[PDB]
Formats: C-alpha cells, sequence, structure tokens
C-alpha cells in the first residue's frame, strides 16, 4: 500500500527528467549526509536544511501547468510529516527562512539579538565573546524581535533544533559577508568559532555536513535535478524517528 | 552493428539480471554490459560483463543500496565496428523487484493462536525493510485481516513479528497467511501459503 505523494513525486521526476542517467553523476546532496546522523536532535537540524532547499525550489515552480497539483500534493505531505500539521511551526519556520541578510535593519536586530540567542542555545558565553558582541553592535548602530520571540514559542526539543537551525545558517551567512571587514573583522571570528563550538557539540564531521548543506544553489539546473530524484527518499525518512 | 533491443532488468530475491535481443548477423556478435549508480563519485560507466555471446548478465554484485537507482547499457561489437548503446530505464530493487514470502509458524494457548512470522530470507542499515504485514486469517467459514506495524511495536525484531489471535464461537480451524509491505514504495511480498490449526472444542 503506497503513500499518496510517491505519485506525484513521480510526476514531478518526469517533469524535471529526473529518471535520467546523467542525474547520477557527482555524489548525492541529501542522502548521505542523512544517512550519517541517527539520534534525532541531529537529524531535525539537517532536516530543517533540506526542507528549506525544496520549499525554495517549489517557489519558483508551483504554477507549472501539469504539475500544480504534484507540489500542492508533496508540500502538504512535508506539513504532516516534518511540522505535524501545526500552522503556527510552519509559520515560524517560514519566517525564519526569509529574513534578507543584506537589509540593515534586519542586520542591526540579529547583531542586538546575539547574546540572547546564544543563551536560547545552551550557551554559556565567555567574557571575551560578550566583549565582541559589543564591537558589532557599535559598527551596525521596535517592538519585534528578529528571533527571540520566535525561540520563546517552542519547549520541546525537537521543535527547537528546527528553528535553531535556521537562525544559526542566517548568522554564519551574515558573518561569510563581513569576514574580512577591517574594524569588525576580529569580532566576526571569535563569535563565530564559539556559535560552532557550541551548536555542533565539537563535531567537524557534523559540522561540515552542515556547511554542505547550506551551500549548495538551488539554482543550478543540476541541483535542482538531483533534488527532484531524491525526494522520495528523503519524505521517507522526514518523520520522527523510533 | 545494429542496437541491442528490448534492454529489460528482472529481480527476484534482491538477485537483479539484465536481459537484452539481438537480431541474426552473418557472424557471432559479442556484447558488453555496463552499470551506472545514482550517487557515483564522477560520471563513470562500470563494467559488469565484457565480451558475452549470450543474452543475459547477473548485476547483483554492482547493487548498492536496494533503494538506490542504477541504470544499465548494453552495446554489441564487431572486431573493431562497435554499435551504439542501448538503455535500460531506471531500476531501483526495492522499487521494482519481488520478493519471496514470509514464513510463519502457529501455535495454540488457552484462549487465543501465537503466530510466528520470520521475515523473509533475504533481509536475515537501507529504507528497504518490510514496514507492515497484512495478515489473512479463516476460521471456519469467516475470515479477517489484521496488520501488524513492525516498527511502532515491541512485537517485532530483527528475526520475526509475532501476533496473538483471540479464539472464540466455537471455531474449531484457523488458517493464516501473510504478506509484507515493503517501506518507502509500498511494494508487497509474494504471500505465504496458508498453514492451519485445529482447535478441540
Ligand atoms: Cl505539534
Amino acid at each position: 500500500m503506497q503513500d499518496p505523494y510517491v505519485k506525484e513525486a513521480e510526476n514531478l521526476k518526469k517533469y524535471f527528467n529526473a529518471g535520467h542517467s546523467d542525474v547520477a553523476d557527482n555524489g548525492t546532496l541529501f542522502l548521505g549526509i542523512l544517512k550519517n546522523w541517527k539520534e534525532e536532535s541531529d537529524r531535525k537540524i539537517m532536516q530543517s536544511q533540506i526542507v528549506s532547499f525544496y520549499f525554495k525550489l517549489f517557489k519558483n515552480f508551483k504554477d507549472d501547468q501539469s504539475i500544480q497539483k504534484s507540489v500542492e500534493t508533496i508540500k502538504e505531505d512535508m506539513n504532516v510529516k516534518f511540522f505535524n500539521s501545526n500552522k503556527k511551526k510552519r509559520d515560524d519556520f517560514e519566517k525564519l527562512t526569509n529574513y534578507s541578510v543584506t537589509d540593515l535593519n534586519v542586520q542591526r536586530k540579529a547583531i542586538d539579538e546575539l547574546i540572547q540567542v546564544m543563551a536560547e542555545l545552551g550557551a554559556n558565553v565567555s567574557g571575551e565573546f560578550v566583549k565582541e558582541a559589543e564591537n558589532l553592535k557599535k559598527y551596525f548602530n521596535d517592538n519585534g524581535t528578529l528571533f527571540l520571540g520566535i525561540l520563546k514559542n517552542w519547549k520541546e526539543e525537537s521543535d527547537r533544533k528546527i528553528m535553531q537551525s535556521q537562525i544559526v545558517s542566517f548568522y554564519f551567512k551574515l558573518f561569510k559577508n563581513f569576514k574580512d571587514d577591517q574594524s569588525i573583522q576580529k569580532s566576526v571570528e571569535t563569535i563565530k568559532e564559539d556559535m560552532n563550538v557550541k551548536f555542533f557539540n565539537s563535531n567537524k564531521k557534523k559540522r561540515d555536513d552542515f556547511e554542505k548543506l547550506t551551500n549548495y544553489s538551488v539554482t543550478d539546473l543540476n541541483v535542482q535535478r538531483k533534488a527532484i530524484h531524491e525526494l522520495i527518499q528523503v519524505m521517507a525518512e522526514l518523520s520522527p524517528a523510533a | 552493428v545494429p542496437t541491442p533491443t528490448n534492454v529489460t532488468i528482472e529481480s527476484y530475491n534482491m538477485n537483479p539480471i539484465v536481459y537484452w535481443e539481438y537480431q541474426i548477423m552473418p557472424q557471432v556478435p559479442v556484447f558488453t554490459v555496463e552499470v551506472k549508480n545514482y550517487g557515483v563519485k564522477n560520471s563513470e560507466w562500470i563494467d559488469a560483463c565484457i565480451n558475452i555471446s549470450h543474452h543475459y548478465c547477473n548485476i547483483s554484485d554492482h547493487v548498492g543500496d536496494p533503494s538506490n537507482s542504477l541504470w544499465v547499457r548494453v552495446k554489441a561489437r564487431v572486431g573493431q565496428k562497435e554499435s551504439a548503446y542501448a538503455k535500460s530505464e531506471e531500476f531501483a530493487v526495492c522499487r521494482d523487484g519481488k520478493i519471496g514470502p514470509p514464513k510463519l509458524d502457529i501455535r495454540k494457548e488457552e484462549k487465543q493462536i501465537m503466530i510466528d512470522i520470520f521475515h523473509p530470507s533475504v533481509f536475515v542499515e537501507t529504507t528497504c525493510y518490510i514496514r507492515v504485514y497484512n495478515v489473512y486469517v479463516r476460521m471456519n467459514g469467516s475470515e479477517i485481516q489484521y496488520k501488524i506495524l513492525t516498527q511502532k511495536e515491541d512485537d517485532c525484531d530483527e528475526i520475526q513479528c509475532q501476533l496473538a489471535i483471540p479464539v472464540s464461537s466455537l471455531n474449531s480451524q484457523y488458517c493464516v497467511s501473510a504478506e509484507g509491505v515493503l517501506h518507502v514504495w509500498g511494494v508487497t511480498t509474494e504471500k505465504s501459503k496458508e498453514v492451519c490449526i485445529t482447535i478441540f472444542n
């Protein structure tokens, strides 16, 4: 007895020609990485990046004639499997995936909340960490937060890891774009490494898998074809483990 | 040379074999078969069989994970002249092959019958495993179907699943058969021949 989303994913495969042998070339995007992680908190930080990558891809094709129904069906099955049909959880996740790391007000708010964010990640920051963060608050210079209110909404650890994955990847991107900026270049480097230490729990393997996931462009046609080829197997492992 | 035709892949109990057909020629043709697995390092096809004159090739040694896709291609040769490659459609053992039946044992207790369902021999860390067993029971002239979820249940392990059925209504003969349902594509294994037990009233 087959899950209804399967036939729709096979329809997308035909549309993208992702059943052609050329799609095999050059390893895997998602499957191997997911193989590496078995504890549920580690799976949720990786799955969180995989799900936002599929959501950005589907937004580029939601209306394409013969696949509008298929895309709708698959997004709704991801909702059931990954968000447990929780509309507020899905909405907080979309908000976080859509923040622009180049909007100066967004970057200010993000640098403002940084210390509190590490707290929320379970980190006990050093005196050093605190000073480097005030450098950045100076450089960059509302009754609404970027990240703190969303983090206050979720208490179960798997829900927290889903959101924390999107906050850590936003910061890592903000840091990349300022990595070699004269004034604040040593601040950026200092924070950047204690965030890595804590989130990845001193596991270089986990850290590397995460940067791989974070640096694929959903724009290249070949990446997009591989993503569509791997969809059915990715969906089969999206539900909570046992 | 002309091109091989009707390239097909068949698998029973995870033993994939490639087949093709070829027309009559004035000389004896030889063939080469190549396999490409999803997740390959670069863009290379691997030789399965080289220069054979018969029309099939067992590729069991080239299957990675049964859930992962693979493609096969075949070309013919005449000394120095090679044909174009004939290509297979995408194939995944778990989705496209067929698995044999589970083996069942029944025994009786006071008010119930205990059924042990041993997983098909091929299964004794891939997503190709049995997710549920559909169990078909006939008792005297009535029939009922039960379902066993292998993951959300203390009932199942790596060797077998167990099920307890209640005895009732003065029925004296209970006959049971089962089929497994694979994870990911929901493909079914073959259904076991029915085994029966007699209850003395
Ligand atoms: Cl929920």
